[PDB]
This record gives C-alpha cells, structure tokens and sequence, in this order.
C-alpha cells in the first residue's frame, strides 16, 4: 500500500547504488546517483488513503 | 468592590510610570491609554440610552493619606532646586546666598500643612471616620474627606513648588557682581501664605469628617 | 529558495566537516 | 579551501539541488529556461 | 482587599528613590573624587544620608504586612494605600531632592571646605519629610484595629 | 498524493520534509563520523540521541500511515508521539504505538542521558 | 485564582534589573578596560552584584510556587501580586542602581586607584532595597493562608 | 472560562523571540560595522550574534511543553500558572536579550580599539545570559504543576 | 459560541508582512547605495531583501493553515490557542524583521567597501531563521492542538 | 444582531489605500527629484508607482468579495472572519506599500546616479509583492469560509 | 444606536481634509517654485484642482448615503454606513495625502526643470483610483443597508 | 426626554471657527511677515483674512437651522443626526481653513518676494472653498431630516 | 433625572477665558524696543489685550444666560437642550483667543520696529473676534427654548 515497498523494490532490488564508476568525476558521478536514487525514493508518492480524509472540513 | 483594586492599581500605576517618566529611560508611559479611554469612554458614553457614572460612598481611605501624602510629595521636591543653586554658588561669593536659608523652612512647612490635617482629620479611629453606607448613613462626611484632602494636598504641593521656585531664583538673585537678594526674597516671601491660606480656606471649606462611633 | 543553501551551508557544514562548497559543486563538474 | 580530493563540498552538489529543488508543472518553465542555458553557454 | 500593592508601594517607592538618590549621588561622588582623593569621606555622606529611607518604608511595610492574612474586611483595607503613598513618596522625593543635593553638595564640598557643612545641615534637615511620612504612616497603621 | 485542501495534504507533507532530512541528517553524520581518519573518537558517541528521538519519531511516522485499521493516529501521528515523548517515563502510548510499548522511551532517555 | 502574575513579576521585574543594570555595568566596563587593560578583574564586580539580586525574586518564585493548590479562594492571590511587585520594584531599583554605581564606580576607578573602595561600598550598600522587598515579600508570603 | 493559556505560551517564546532578536541585531549592527575596520576580529566579535541567537531556546521548549499539555478542551487552573510561567520566561528571555544586546554592540565596538576585553564580555553575556535560564527554570517548574489538571 | 477565531490566524501576517517590508525596505535601502560603489556587489548584497522577506512564509503558512480550521461552527476553548502562535510568530518575525533591516543596511554597507565581510555579514544574518522557525513550530504545534476531531 | 461586519471590509480597503497612498507619494517623490537631474531615466522611473499602485485592487477585491458575503441578516458569529482577514490584508497592504515607498524611493534615489541597480532594484522591488498577494489569498480563504454559516 | 450620522458624515470630511492638504502643499509648492520664475504659476495650478476632484466622491457617497436613510434608527442601520463612509473618507484622506506630496514634489521640481511635468501628471492623475475603489467599496456596503428598521 | 443632539450645534462652530481662526492667523502671519518688506500688499493682503472668514457663516447658519428644528420631545429619529451633520461641515471647514492658512502663508511670502502670485493665491484660496460648501450642503440635507421626531 | 447640562454653563467662559489668557500671554511676549526707544507703538499694542479680552467679555454674557437659566432645580429635557451652548462660544473663543494671539504676538514683534502693519493686524483680530459672538448668539439662541421646562 505504502510507497516504501516500491522504493525499497526500486531501490533496494534495481542495482543497490552500486557498484562501478567512471575513471574521471568518480566522486560526484558515483555519490550522486546515491542521493538522487534517495530523494527519489522519498518522493515517492506516499500521499493519504491510508489515513486521508477528502474535502475537510 | 472592583474600584478599590481598580483605583489603587491605576494609583501605583500612574505615580510608577510618573516616578519613572523624570527618571533614567526604562519605563515609558502607556500614550494609547488616553485616546482609548477617551474612545470608549465616547463610544459607550452615546451608546446605549443611558447615563455613564460610578457611584462609591465614601471608600473612606484616600483623605487622610492623599492629604499628608501629598502635601509631603509635593513639599519633599521643592527643596532640590534650591538647594542645588545654593550650594551651587560655591566660593563666588560669601553673600546673603549662604543666610537665605530661611526659604527651606518655608518649604519645610508644606509637609507639616495638610500632615496636621490629616491629623485632625481621624478621630478615635482608622477604618473609618465617620459614618459610612455600609450600616449607617450620611456617607457625605467621608465623601468630602478625599476632594478635601486631595485639594488641601494639590493647593500645598502648588504652594510649595512655588515657594521652591521662587528660592531657586532666591539663592543668587543677581546675574551680575553687586546685587541684593532681598528683592527675589520679598517675592519669595509672598508665595508662602498660599498654602497657609490655603489649607485653612481648604480645611474650613471641607467641614470635618471625624468623631464617628 | 536560498534557504536551503544557507542552512545547508551553515548547519551542513558543521556535522560534515562558508561559501566553498558552492563554487566547489559548480567546480567539481568543471574538473 | 584547496584540498585535492576532500573535503570541499562534494556533498551540496547533491543535497544542494535535491533539497532546494523541493521548495518549488512550475519546473518545466526552469528545465526550459536552464536548458537555453546550455547552448547558450558558449556565447 | 487591595492592601498588598499599597504595602509593597512604600518599599518599592523608596527604593525606587533611595536607588535614584544613590545613583546620583554615586555618579557625582564618583565624578567629582576623580580630582581630589580626600573628598571621598566627605562625599559619600550623601548616599548612605539617602540610602536610610528604606528603613521607615520597609518597617510600615513589615507593620501593614503583619495586619494581613488574619483580619481583614471592608474599612480595614484602604489606610495602608495611603500610609504606603505617604511614604512611598516622601522616601521618593527625599532621595531624589537628597541626590542632587548631594551632588552640590559634593561639589560645593569639593571647591573648598565651607558648603560641606550646609550641604550635611542640609543633607541632615532633610529627613524631616520622610520622619513625618513615617510618623503619619505608623499613626495610621496604628489605629487599624477599631472592630474585629 | 494530491493537493485538493487543507488538514489533507499536510499530514504527508509534514512528514514527509522529516522523513527526507533524517536521511540527509543521518548521511551528513555517518559523512563526518567516516572522515577524519587511532585518530578516531567524538563521532561514535554523537547522533544517538536525535537517531533515537528522530528514529522513533519516524518509525511512528512510518507506522501511522499504514495504520488503517483503528491502531493508529490522528493527532498527527508520529508529533504527538515524539511530543508527549521525554516528559513521562511510565507511559505507554499516545498515540498509535506498537505492542512494545514503554521500553522505547526508557531505552531512549536512558540513550540520550548517556 | 491569578496570583502567578505576581509570581513571575518579581523574577520578571528582578531579571530587568539585573539586565539593566548588567548592561549599564557593561557599558562602562568596556570604555573603563579601553583605557588601561590591567583591570580586568577588578570591575566585574558590579554584574555580579546586580546578578546577585536575581536569587531573591528566583527563590521568592519558587518558594511562592510551592504553595500553589487546586483549590484557592480569592484572599490568597492578592497579596502576592504585592509582595512580588515589591520584590520587583526593589530589585530593579537596586539593579538600576548597581548599574548607575557600577559605570560610576568603573568610570571613577580608571582614573585613580583609590576610588575603588567608594564604588565597591556604593554597590555593596545599593542591594539593601532588594532584601528589604524580598523578606517583606517572604513575610507577606508566609502570613497568607486561605482554603476555598 | 474559555482559555488563558495561550497568553503565557504566545507572550514567552514572543519575548524571547523578540529580545534574542533585538540582541542579534544590536550585535549584528556593530559587529557589521566594526567588521570594515578589523577583518581579523570579524570571527571575535561574530560571538555575541550566535551566544544572543541561543536565548529563544528556553521560550520555545517552555512554549512547546506547555503547548504539549493544551489539547482541544482545557480548565481554567492551568490558564493563570501557564500565563505567569510563560510571563515569567518571557520577561526573563527579554531582559536577557535586552542587557546581551547593549553589552554585546558596546564589546563588539570597543574590542577593536583593544583587544583584551573580550574575556570580559564574553564573562559579561555568559553571566547575563542565566537570568533567561532562572526564568525558564521558574517557568519548567511552575509550568511542571500546570499537567495535573487536563 | 461566537467563533472568533479568525483574530489569531489573521494576526501573524500583520507583523511577519510589516516585519518583512522593513526588513526589504531596509536591506533595499543600502543595496541601491552600496550597488553604486561596486557593480559586482549588487547580487551579493540583494540577498538580505530575500533573507528579510523570507520570514513572511512562517505567517502566511500558519494563516492559511488556521484559516482552514474554522470553519462555521466553532467551542469555547477554540480561539485562544492560535492568537499565542499567531501573536508569537507575527512579534518574533516583526522583531527578527526589524533587526534584519538594520543588521542587513549595516552589513550591506559595512559590506560595500571591504568585499571580504560579505560572508561574516550573510553569516551573521544566517542565524536569525532559529527565532521565526522556532516561532513557527510553536505555532504550527498550537494550531495542530486547536483541531482535535474532524 | 448588531450588524458590524464592514469594519473588516474598510479597515482593508483603508489599510491597502493608506499603503498605496504612501507608496504612491514615496515614489513620485524620489521620481519627481530624479526626473529634473535625468530625463533619461523618466520612463525607467515609473514602474515604481504602477508597481506601488497596485496593491489597492486586493484590499478593493477582498473588500468588494467580502461585502457580497455579508448578506441582508446579519448574524453576531458572522464578523470575525472578515475582520481578521481584512485586518490581515489591510496590513499587509500597508506594509507591502510601506516598503515598496521607501523601495522605491531608494531605488530612484540609487538609480538616478549610476543605471546599474536598476535589475536589483526592479528585483528588490518586484519581490515585496508577495505580501499583499499572501494577505489577499488569505483574506480569499477566509473569505471563502465565512458564506457557510447562517 | 443612531450613530450612523457621524459615519456618512466624515467620508465627506476625510476627501475635503485631503484634498484642504493637497491644495496647501500645492500652494506651498507654487508659491516656492514662483519665486524664482513667474512664468509656470497657471501650469502648476493642475495638482490643486486635480486634487480637489476627489471630495465629489465623497460628497456624493454622502448625500447617496443620507438619502437612503430611513425614519427608524437602529442598530442594523449604523455599522455598514460607517464603514463605507469611513472607506471612502480613509481612501480619499490617503489619495489626498499621496497627491499632496506628489503635487509638491511635481510643484518644487518642476521650477528647476518642467520635463518631469508628464511624469508628475501621470503619476497624479494615475492616484486617483483609491477615491473611486472607495467610492465603490462605499456604494457596495451602502447597497446591502436596505430594509432599515 | 433623552437626547444627546445638542452638541452638534457647537461642534460645527468650534471646528469652523478653530479652521477659520488658524487660517486667520496664518493669513495675519504671512501678511505681518510680508508687510514689513514693502507696505502696499498690506491692504491688497488683507482680503484673505475677510474670505477666509466666511467659512463660518455656514457652520453657524447650520447651527442655527440645526437648533431651530428641535421640538418639545426628543426621539431616536433627530438625535445623533446634527453631530453628524454639523461636524462633517465643522471638519470641511477646518480643513479648508487648515489649508487656506498655509496656502495664505505661502502666498503671502512667496506674494510679497515676487509679484503677480496673488491671482494664484486668491485663485487657490478661492477655490478651498468646494469643501465647504458640499460640507454645507449636505450638513443641510442632514439637518433636513432632523425634524418629524416621532 | 440625573439633571445634567450645569456644567454647560460652567464650561462656556473656560475656553473663552483660556484663548483671552493665551492671546494676552502670546501678545505681551516679545521684545518691544528696538535701540532706547519705540515710535509709540506702546498705545497701539493695547489693542489685543482689550481684543483678547472682548472674547471672554461676550463669552461671559452666555455663561450668565445660562446659569441664570439653571436655576435650582430642572428636568433632563430642559438640561439636555441646555447644555451644549458652552463649548460652542468656548471654541469659538479659544480659536479667535489663540489667532489673536498670534497675530498679535506677529503684529507686536512686526509692529515693534515699523507700525505700518498695524492697520491690518487690528482689522485682523476684530475679524476674528466675531465666532464668540456667533457662539453667543448660538448659545442664546440654544438657550432660549430651554426656559420653562417641565
């Protein structure tokens, strides 16, 4: 129900932020996947119908 | 009552920020105080059909000490002038500046006038100096003691601000080398039988509000 | 939107380790 | 400021975008108005 | 029952003065035994001559606490606003008259050796207001038990 | 989900900042405390107490919004959880609380006091 | 039932004071310590008499707290709000003027070394006023007693 | 009654907000200036903003926990403890921040003629900074008898 | 009951507006004087305009969030718990305002002569979010407790 | 009942009028002294003042919307809502104009000199119109909340 | 109540105080500005009567406002005239306020340089919407006050 | 009965005459000021005062009008209507006299250093008198319906 | 009845007695000679003390009329209509007493070194002299149909 098990499906289960990288920018290029993954991740879509209540009051 | 609580905390609060107005800048007085009073005194004084007015019967409490309390408030500040301009000659001079000190006296008399009356104005008793609307009548007695006391405390804090006044002017008298001081303290003089006058006119005009049993 | 960037500069900074990682993120895609 | 590897903010490259870009489709107008901004980087 | 404020007016009243009279007195004090040395002993006569006003304030405020708390009405609340007014006001403008008479005083003393001892006659002269503001607030006080 | 009015959107929205900065608070700690590399020390110990307060905080969080079924909370979860939190050790839940269910305020006061 | 006002009036009114007279002590003490930068310990004596007045309105608060049921009357919550705007009054007098005699004292003490003494017993002698409102607020506290 | 909690809770964190404001700013105003003058004493002087900015702390967590004990219905017993705790904090915080801000403007202007009062402002505004935390302790412990009732 | 309510909401954009306009009026005040000694130090010195006017989305977002929460029907108890977070965010958002105007004039024109105080000025004006953020959290949790069904 | 719900709908319009009115004059003030020194910047000087202009409409709409909610029956619960967000919108109107006087004045005073601060000017002043687009919208959700009951 | 008279009373007043202090600084701007060039008395004469235009708003949202009232007076007949009266007086006591400092401005500036007399006069004859929103505010609260009882 | 009208008598004349006693003084201010210089503006000068007080004829031709309709009975339909009435042309008056005063200063100085400046004063003074009148005329379209006191 | 309107009569010769008071005060201020001597403008400068005074003289008549209308006892028909005639000759008075002074202070200081200006400045104060006739005759016009009250 929760969008937590399609982010940790997606992210956990796709390629674990891992594991190569390039040979120049490995640093920015290896680390930015990691939080662009996360935040992706925490945007993803864990809106109400499960404690929601439309058009209040 | 509401007006005994109300008066006395409007009392404290008005001699606290008039205390701290002439003193060092940490208190300032409540400027929106006066246009909202006098808003909602205007807006419920027309609205509705009736007539505003607050009805005590004695409250038996501010004469006696409003009266000794202001005339010695009154009389307390008068010296601080005067005193400051005596002493404030210095070595300029050893002239009649240092033998003017009869002026302080003067000053010395507002706290003993309207005092003496607050004295005699408390016969065989403390709560209440005559009758009273709480068991008795003729609660105009004690009605009269607060405006008489109050006028006879106004009329010697005026007296002997003036009289202070005029022995701040008394101390030098003279902006240049040989001057005279007994023309300023000739008028100094005259400013003196205000509050004698005054309280006698005050204290005559007022009746008496003692002998209550 | 600068908020970010001040909180993230000023309060971010302190656990991690000033304006050098703003003309570090622009200079780390140059190099 | 002159380290070779670290530190000198690796992290804000990332955490910088991401959480300033939460703060605002309005992006689309940006994405275009950032996108003219790589051909017209040269010039 | 409003006595409480006017209990605590005479303590706060001459303390507000008292702390006035010695900020003004301290402050000249101060100014003018920057000059001479010896003129410390004879100008610090004005701050302890105006710092002894809360003793009347704070004895009618120990005299009107002690009626409070065991009897009380109507009649028996209203002479301690006055008794601590009377003092509140006399311990005021005592020591703001007693700090800028200490302060020519000070300086008069610190010219030459001659107002030194108009300004202590002077300085001395003046407790006669709070004297009769402590004497009219203990004849008060004194007087508050007629029934009850 | 979708912004229609208010008191709707906000009960996600408001955890869901939260919910993104303890990862970010969480990687900027685990950043400082992998750096500064025998030289080790100050870093281990810190973020225990905000890791738990913040931990529990999101774990109720979490938990509130898949609570449907009545075991869960209105006001909010997950604030009200934290807030009527380090103030009464002897408590059990307020509101929405696991089968636990006052070890966790005990070991997170006992954590943080350390 | 509203004696918390006077409660926190005199740890409100003392914390102004204290504030007050910390920030006229600091004000001096900077333009004191410009000039020669040896005393450095010997003018900090004034925030610290001015801090020191704190602890009568934090223990008359918190000793006034403890006496604080479910149920109170209407006597027992007026003369609190006197005896903590006593306490109040009389340590914000005394702290507006430790402030005054703590710039003066600093300011008359940069000069020559021997008026330390005058501005030391000005600021010793100024805190009378706030154990004077302080017992008369701990006598006034201790006289109140009312149920219902 | 309806409520008078609020008036405690609002005037405590408004006061300590609004004295650690005016103390940022008189700190930040001299500190600014003083900054052209001595580029070295920027970081010496930049103590009073952030030692100033800390005072809202005790407000705000007095404001929180007497917030935490006002749900939708409350009595009135809780309305004149939490107006004089929150009174009592709000003072304490103002004064706090009112006596750090003129004493923080007036080190941070005189610590550039010479630098060796700064132990004496720093010692100034660490002992003018407890009169906030007396009041916030009067406040946590009157506040402490406001969560029996409700 | 007479649902009164809207006084608290609508209290906090007063000050947080008037506090945000002094503070943009300030800061825009010095930006056009310190822009004219140096044109590269317009852009660093307009950050003080955004950084005052910032602290107007703590207000407008407790407004528009107890505005919601009225509705038609309202209690007695309801009303009073939102004018302490409204009149504590408006005055601590006026105060953080009005001294950001000062600080952020001082700091653009400490700050126009000598490039290198720029990052003490933005440092010293970054800290003053703690009071309205503070501000707003207090006022977000007393307007969460105001609402407790429905 | 007694009918007393337009104090809301013209304290709006007198608040956003009064903050036009000097915002108006404040900028036709520095335009009118800038414009005898330079003819050049005459239509560059004017966007000041339709800029500052055009906070009259949003306390005229929110006035003119609030006065179609106010209904022939008024009821006593039915002024509070208009009052707080035309209270609202009255100051944030007043302060949005007070600070677009003095942006704008400041802004031709700066830019009558050197033309370079106009892009930070015409920023710095564009940016202060939020205010009164976050009062009106919250006088619009108020206002939207006040035509259920009765 | 009956207390409506002094509401629809002061719209005219605040227009007329307005437009009284926008005539006196345009008076003390053409009277300074003439001293030192007789020649531009009749081109700085504009702002007194463009700021004199907007008491017609007033006056005549009074006189609609006093002619719609009726023989009772009541509590539901004194708060919607007050206000709207109040608005108009406030928008053209504000209007009048701006136009003062703008006719001055126009007026004191214009002696040096009569270039800026498009801008002033645009500017001068664009601040005079705050009368007729007000007038429009007035005319919508005094549209809802009828069936006075 | 009870009545509260009878103020509104006096409340036209004593703004009118306070308008119209400061416009005479600031005429006689102008005209004192500007006669020392040369002696033949004197008498040309002396026409302001004379045309500046007319103003009161209408404060007290309303006045007596305003106290000419009052009956033996007092009702709720002529109280409060001449307080109204009467101060709306008691204000126009002491605004129109507030403005004639400092239009006849400046007229009468800048008339006195340049010639041909009064046709533009006497023009402006001449023309203050709209308010005036309008004030006057619906003081007597209020004071119209004073009467019929049922 | 409560029998309210004798302070009417009380409150008509104060403002009329205080501008009479403010007009000879205003008026005998000033330096009046200019090296040992004057042209004789010591007669001339009589004239505003008796203008002055003419405003207390006509002031008196009203105060007379209606205190002799008082009587010992009265309804509150007759008091309400009584009372209001007062304060209209006593603004009058206070504004023509404050003008007066003035201009007489202006015409004395002016009048001092030349006389030329005397003309106007006593054609200005009988000029002005006229509103506490027009009260007077307001208050006798008041008070003449509050006789014979029942």
């Amino acid at each position: 129900y929760t969008v937590v098990g399609v982010f940790i499906v997606v992210s956990a289960m796709s390629v674990l932020f891992w594991i190569m990288a390039p040979k120049n920018n490995q640093a920015v290029w290896r680390s930015t996947v990691i939080l662009t993954l996360a935040m992706m991740f925490l945007m993803w879509a864990i809106t109400f119908l499960c404690q929601l209540h439309p058009l209040v009051a | 009552m509401n007006k005994e609580s109300k008066d006395d905390d409007m009392s404290l609060g008005k001699f606290s920020f008039s205390h701290f107005l002439y003193y060092l800048v940490l208190i300032v007085v409540i400027v929106y105080g006066l246009y909202k009073l006098f808003t909602g005194h205007g807006s419920d004084i027309n609205f509705g059909k009736f007539l505003l007015r607050t009805s005590p019967y004695m409250w038996a409490n501010l004469g006696i000490a409003l009266c000794v309390g202001l005339s010695v408030v009154g009389a307390a500040w008068g010296i601080f002038i005067t005193g400051s301009s005596m002493i404030g000659a210095g070595v300029r001079a050893p002239r009649i500046t240092t033998k003017n000190l009869i002026s302080i006296i003067f000053c010395e008399v507002v706290a003993i006038y309207g005092l003496i009356i607050a004295i005699v104005f408390s016969s065989k008793l403390t709560v209440a100096t005559a009758e009273n609307m709480y068991s008795k009548s003729n609660l105009y007695t004690g009605y009269s003691l607060f405006w008489a006391g109050i006028t006879v405390g106004a009329s010697n804090l005026i007296c002997g601000i003036a009289v202070g006044i005029t022995g701040a002017t008394a101390a030098i008298s003279d902006a240049a080398d040989s001057a005279l001081f007994v023309k300023i303290l000739v008028i100094e003089i005259f400013g003196s039988i205000l509050g004698l006058l005054g309280l006698i006119v005050g204290l005559l005009m007022a009746g008496k509000a003692s002998e209550f049993q | 939107s600068a908020m970010l960037h001040s909180l993230r500069l000023h309060w971010v900074e302190s656990m991690s380790k000033p304006y050098e990682p703003f003309a570090f993120e622009y200079k780390d895609m140059e190099v | 400021a002159q380290y070779r590897e670290i530190n000198a903010g690796l992290p804000t490259i990332v955490t910088f975008p991401f959480m300033f870009a939460i703060m605002f489709g309005h992006g689309f107008l940006m994405t275009l108005a950032a996108l003219s901004l790589v051909l017209n980087e040269k010039k | 029952f409003f006595g409480a404020i006017g209990c605590a007016s005479a303590i706060i009243f001459t303390s507000l003065g008292a702390a006035y009279g010695t900020a003004k007195s301290g402050v000249g004090i101060c100014a003018t035994c920057v000059l001479r040395p010896d003129l410390l002993f004879k100008n610090i006569v004005p701050v302890i001559m105006a710092g002894i006003i809360a003793i009347y304030g704070l004895v009618v405020s120990v005299l009107v606490c002690y009626s409070l708390g065991q009897k009380q009405a109507l009649y028996t609340g209203f002479i301690q606003l006055g008794a601590g007014l009377s003092v509140g006001l006399s311990g005021l403008a005592a020591g703001f008259a007693i700090g800028i008479v200490g302060d020519a005083g000070v300086r008069g003393s610190s010219q030459q050796p001659r107002l030194f001892v108009g300004m202590i006659l002077i300085l001395i002269f003046a407790e006669v207001l709070g004297l009769y503001g402590l004497i009219v607030a203990l004849l008060l006080n004194s007087r508050a038990t007629q029934d009850v | 989900g979708t912004e229609n009015a208010l008191l709707f959107s906000n009960s996600y929205k408001m955890k869901l900042s939260i919910l993104m900065g303890f990862i970010h608070m969480t990687y900027s700690y685990f950043f400082s405390l992998a750096n500064h590399l025998d030289i080790i020390g100050n870093f281990i110990p810190g973020l225990l107490f905000m890791q738990g307060i913040f931990g529990y905080l999101s774990v109720c969080i979490v938990y509130k919004w898949a609570v449907d079924w009545v075991k869960d909370g209105k006001p909010a979860p997950g604030l009200l959880n934290m807030l009527i939190n380090m103030f009464l050790s002897p408590g059990t839940i307020d509101d929405e609380l696991y089968p636990h269910q006052a070890k966790v305020q005990v070991f997170l006061l006992l954590m943080a006091l350390v």
